């Protein structure tokens, strides 16, 4: 069970609401949790983009919007998703071994 | 008469002596010659036999774990003392006991015994194959699609236990990938060429009794005849 | 393209005598006509040699004919490829 | 030394150096214990080594191996390149070296740069006609 | 100036051993069984509600002769006969279609295409090709690093001349020969039976040489440019290397010929000689 | 997956652009090592293979190559149209011939 973004709550473009979140990547997550002892609460929140280096309104020009935003700015602490490996992303993040080519 | 016309001139037959029927049979004959020509043409079009059915397969397939289940079973082996031996002997092992009769004294021996039908599939390292399959001369042999691989790991490079400087070479290699040089280096050392030229076409010199079906349909009519031969009683009791 | 012509006359002469010994007259005249009709395509009413053995000769001739025509049309479809 | 990755042939017949091999690799031998010959060592992994050492500024001197094939465990001891690295008789292991668990537990590892695993091979069979070809050239209409 | 590959233009010649080739040597044994089966079956199913008659009926309707007279009168026999005619047409059609499918696909092997041929990059003993030992090309291939296996191959067949190479190429002891462009184009246009191919991969230009300080280099280069402009060099070309002009278009498909399908009339002559024996026995019998 | 699902589209080509997916964390989590070890264990003992088999390569609409086309009901329809026209013309023909004769 993971909470959702705005448009999943169709009324307002701001509020959120839980959904059933389900896939095999989630199966890998559960396997990890079993072997690496911890609990977890997953939340499917974003704008809808992975969020590579964008521009700004010409203030600082280093954002890492989206998922990288949730990872860097203290929102989350792990990303389980089809996330590619890109040496730009390898500057600020730490990657695991590859598990799907 | 019309049957004789359409298929092939068979036998003495009466001809309709009318001055206009002859017109009808004549145009019928026109239809017949066009028909037969079209038929033989398209059949020569069929008998062309694209080369590679290529016999796709998975990895955890019944085609492997149940060898004797099929028409004469597979003959697929490995190299005994290596690593892949242990890599399989710890997940199924019942395949393993079955595959002992097919060891190979090396690699070139394996390819040689693969070309001459003694084997029908080979199971081994990935990269050594994807190198070998792109080098030998005829290359009438190919690996399976590189999306179904069993235990996918990677050739990499090592470093002292403590991080002397790992992130440096790490970012360096990732930069190599991003710029697009591994591809060129492979094309210069690894791949080789005959990966393209997918499938030729062949003649096959029809010799099998694939016309068996044809023969069978012939026999069918025979039986029907005997059925109608039964009419010889359907007068005796009439 | 010429063997068959020679291989035509030589067979026909064998008819003029093989017929003569066994048992409307199949002379050299009608015979040539018959074999031409055979090789190329069934053309027209023609007399048939009533002998009990000539029929063998014409039959094997017909075998030659069907093989010949098949080979020809095949190779011509081979030419017209441009 | 391996077949398609790291080749080892000789020195140049005229000057003993290398033309574009670019690495002497110090083909040592124990038979005291000297390092006997310096033979040219070209290939693929050697190429990637050169390409990377260009970017990250350092230098190097390849060092052949004498103990085992690649590395194995015997009586809790590592024989092979992994042995050669686990004690600091070298600093880095290059060449066709596979990643597994126990090695990655003793040594560290970079990001893999060639994917590999267990796969199969077939013979590209010929393929003959259907036994029901004769009826193929006309649909059920005609 | 570049480099090219010279090969022998294989004259077309069809590979058809015998007329029996498009069938197995076992179908022929099945058709006779089938025809005699249908024969006796017809003979039975007529007068049960003439033998030679029905026998010839079958033997004709398959062989597309016209000989024969027997028309099945029963309602049983007619159906079997008609479907038998069907079977006959379909056999002959299959035969001719298969033969055409075999002849269409008998265009000879395509010639080498430049330097990126699988037939050349992966050497084999089935396709031998080499160049002159100790020449600039063997040097260029020793120096080459992208491919060396080819070098290995061409290490074992090098000829120590040009004339021997040309000869052995005309004698099929060597399937290909790598060399300079200028020599080869002329050598081809001359003899009118060998052909060049490929694209000029190695590139250069010829030139005239002097010491590093002659007082003449400038006038010489100016003269050569004048020559290139006012068509003189073109005239020398036309006169000396591109003159003989044995060019031609592509080839035509092969033609089966005097021995390609020779077996069939051998068969028919054997039929005549067998008939010779047939007449003598039959007359005495009758 | 999208191809194996609906069984009327086909993929082709060779994977030119290359990468691997991966799991991400901050640059200093105390966990990266255990995570990488667990993923390697999974790759070894066939777990990842089972997830593959279950979730993306399941539907299995593969097939061999195609067969040449088949001329059909309308491909050569004109000819029996011709023969029917022949019959209807014969209808016109008989009436004239009898009166003439
Ligand atoms: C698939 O390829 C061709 C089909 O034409 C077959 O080839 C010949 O096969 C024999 C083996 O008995 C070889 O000796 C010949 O060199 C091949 N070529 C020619 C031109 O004859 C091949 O055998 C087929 N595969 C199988 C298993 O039959
Ligand atoms: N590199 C592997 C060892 C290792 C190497 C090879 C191999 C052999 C020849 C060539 Cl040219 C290339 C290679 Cl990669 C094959 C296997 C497979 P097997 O030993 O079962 O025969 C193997 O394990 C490791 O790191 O443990
Ligand atoms: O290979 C040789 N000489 C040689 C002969 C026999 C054995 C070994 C070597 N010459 C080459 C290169 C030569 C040059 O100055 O570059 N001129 C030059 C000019 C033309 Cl037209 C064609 C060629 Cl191949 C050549
Ligand atoms: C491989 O294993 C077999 C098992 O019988 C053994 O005989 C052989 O010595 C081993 N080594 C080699 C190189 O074959």
């Amino acid at each position: 069970i993971c909470t959702g973004p705005n448009d999943t709550s169709p009324g307002s473009p701001r509020h959120t609401v839980p959904q059933c979140c389900y896939g095999f990547c989630i199966d890998l997550l559960i396997k990890l949790a079993r072997t690496m002892q911890f609990t977890y609460e997953v939340h499917l929140v974003a704008d809808g983009k992975f969020g590579t280096q964008e521009r700004v309104q010409n203030s600082n020009k280093k954002e890492w919007n989206g998922m990288m935003g949730e990872l860097l700015s203290g929102q989350a602490d792990m990303i389980v998703a089809p996330l590619t490996i890109n040496n730009e992303r390898a500057q600020y993040i730490e990657f695991s071994k590859p598990f799907k080519y | 008469l019309l049957w004789g016309l359409v298929f092939n001139n068979s036998v003495p037959v009466q001809n309709p002596k009318g001055t206009t029927s002859k017109i009808m049979v004549s145009v019928w004959a026109f239809f017949a010659v066009i028909f037969l020509a079209s038929y033989t043409a398209n059949l020569a079009a069929f008998m062309i036999q694209e080369e590679y059915v290529d016999q796709v397969s998975g990895l955890s397939d019944k085609k492997f774990q149940r060898p004797n289940d099929f028409s004469p079973p597979f003959r697929f082996g490995t190299v005994p003392n290596g690593s892949t031996e242990r890599n399989i002997r710890n997940n199924y092992a019942e395949m393993h006991a079955y595959m002992g009769k097919f060891n190979q004294r090396g690699v070139d021996d394996a390819l040689l015994s693969l070309k001459t039908g003694k084997l029908d599939a080979f199971i081994y390292d990935a990269a050594v194959l994807n190198y070998m399959a792109g080098r030998d001369e005829g290359c009438k042999l190919v690996t399976i699609g590189s999306g179904k691989v069993f235990a996918s790991t990677g050739y990499g490079i090592a470093i002292q236990k403590d991080s002397g400087w790992k992130r440096q070479v790490d970012l360096a290699i990732l930069q190599l990938f991003g710029d697009g040089e591994m591809e060129e280096l492979e094309a210069l050392w690894l791949t080789g060429i005959c990966h393209n030229e997918k499938n030729e076409v062949m003649s096959s010199q029809l010799d099998i009794d694939n016309m068996a079906g044809v023969f069978y349909m012939l026999g069918a009519a025979m039986a029907l005849s005997l059925i109608t031969f039964i009419s010889e009683h359907l007068f005796y009791w009439q | 393209w010429v063997m068959m012509f020679v291989m035509l006359l030589i067979v026909s002469a064998v008819a003029v005598f093989v017929f003569e010994y066994f048992s409307p007259s199949f002379t050299i005249g009608k015979a040539i006509w018959l074999l031409w009709g055979l090789v190329f395509n069934n053309s027209v009413p023609v007399q048939n040699p009533k002998g009990t053995t000539s029929k063998i000769m014409v039959s094997v001739w017909a075998f030659f004919a069907v093989i010949f025509l098949a080979s020809y049309t095949a190779n011509l479809a081979a030419f017209m490829i441009q | 030394e391996e077949a398609p990755f790291v080749i080892v042939e000789s020195v140049d017949p005229l000057s003993g150096t290398c033309m574009r091999n670019t690495v002497p690799c110090q083909k040592r031998i124990i038979s005291e214990e000297p390092g006997y010959i310096k033979k040219c060592c070209k290939g693929f992994c050697i190429d990637i080594l050169k390409k990377i050492s260009k970017s990250v500024k350092f230098t190097y001197d390849l060092y052949l191996v004498t103990n085992g094939k690649h590395g194995k465990k015997i009586n809790g001891t590592w024989n092979g390149m992994i042995g050669e690295v686990v004690m600091k008789r070298a600093y880095m292991a290059v060449g066709s070296l596979t990643i597994n668990e126990e090695r990655s537990e003793v040594v560290d590892f970079s990001v893999p740069f060639i994917e590999t695993g267990i796969s199969v091979m077939v013979s590209r069979s010929n393929g003959t006609v259907s036994p029901s070809a004769f009826l193929e050239p006309f649909s059920a209409c005609v | 100036q570049g480099l090219t590959i010279l090969v022998k233009k294989e004259i077309p010649r069809s590979t058809l051993d015998s007329f029996m080739q498009p069938f197995q040597s076992t179908l022929w044994l099945l058709v006779g069984l089938s025809v005699h089966v249908v024969a006796v079956m017809l003979y039975l199913l007529d007068r049960f509600s003439t033998l030679s008659s029905a026998m010839w009926f079958s033997w004709g309707v398959l062989l597309n002769s016209g000989i024969g007279e027997g028309a099945p009168r029963s309602f049983s026999a007619r159906i079997l006969g008609m479907v038998w005619a069907g079977f006959a047409m379909i056999i002959v059609a299959s035969y001719t279609a298969n033969l055409a499918a075999f002849l269409v696909l008998d265009r000879p092997e395509e010639r080498i295409t430049g330097i990126n041929d699988p037939r050349l990059r992966n050497p084999s003993d089935k396709f031998i090709y080499a160049t002159v030992k100790q020449s600039s090309v063997d040097i260029y291939f020793r120096r080459q690093v992208e491919l060396s296996t080819m070098y290995r191959h061409m290490e074992k067949h090098n000829y120590e001349s040009a004339a021997e190479a040309i000869q052995a190429v005309r004698d099929n002891k060597l399937h290909a020969f790598i060399w300079d462009s200028a020599v080869l184009e002329f050598e081809a246009s001359q003899k009118c039976d060998l052909v060049t191919t490929g694209e000029l991969f190695f590139r250069s230009g010829f030139g005239i040489g002097m010491r590093k300080d002659s007082p003449w280099k400038q006038q010489v280069s100016l003269s050569i440019l004048k020559s290139h402009e006012n068509g003189f060099m073109e005239d020398l070309d036309k006169t000396w290397v591109r003159y003989q002009e044995c060019d031609s278009r592509s080839n035509a498909p092969a033609t089966l010929t005097c021995e390609n399908m020779a077996g069939v009339f051998m068969l028919v002559a054997g039929g005549i000689v067998a008939g010779i024996f047939l007449i003598f026995i039959e007359i005495a019998y009758k």
